[PDB]
C-alpha cells in the first residue's frame, strides 16, 4: 500500500548565483517556472561584504 | 453598499485601467513518470504475526508405577456379644 503521488514528487533543494545588481533599480530573479517553490533564500554577497 | 447623491459612487471602474502584464499563462505540463526498481518479496521483522503469552496456565507430564506390597497388624480376637 503506497502513496504513489508521495514517491514520484520529487522534493529538492538547489541553490544558484545571480549577478547584475545596480543601486535603486529592481534586480529581479524570475522563479523557474513548473516548480512548486515552498521557500527561497537569497543572500546578498556583496562583493564580500556582508 | 450605500450610495450616497449628489456624491455618487462612481458607475464602475472605468476605461483608463492599466493592464500591466499578458502573463497569465499557465504552460501545460507534459510528464513521463516511471518508479521501476526491482522489487524483493520479503522484508524482515522482530516480530509480526505472534499473539504472545501473558501467562501460562501451569503444565505437566505424568507418571506412576510401582506394586502391591504390605506388612500388616491386626486386631485381636474378642468375645462376641450377641447375636
Amino acid at each position: 500500500i503506497l502513496p504513489l503521488i508521495d514517491l514520484s514528487t520529487l522534493y529538492n533543494l538547489e541553490n544558484s548565483a545571480q549577478a547584475g545588481l545596480t543601486p535603486n533599480v529592481d534586480f529581479v530573479v524570475q522563479y523557474a517556472n513548473l516548480y512548486r517553490y515552498l521557500s527561497t533564500i537569497a543572500v546578498f554577497d556583496n562583493g564580500g561584504s556582508f | 453598499a450605500l450610495i450616497n447623491p449628489q456624491f455618487p459612487y462612481a458607475g464602475p471602474v472605468p476605461i483608463p485601467g492599466p493592464a500591466p502584464t499578458e502573463t497569465m499563462p499557465l504552460l501545460n505540463y507534459r510528464v513521463e513518470g516511471r518508479i521501476a526498481g526491482i522489487q524483493q518479496a520479503r522484508q524482515f521483522m522482530p516480530f509480526l504475526q505472534g499473539p504472545h503469552r501473558a501467562v501460562a496456565e501451569q503444565t505437566y507430564h505424568a507418571i506412576g508405577t510401582g506394586i502391591q506390597m504390605g506388612q500388616t497388624f491386626n486386631q485381636p480376637l474378642i468375645n462376641t456379644q450377641e447375636g
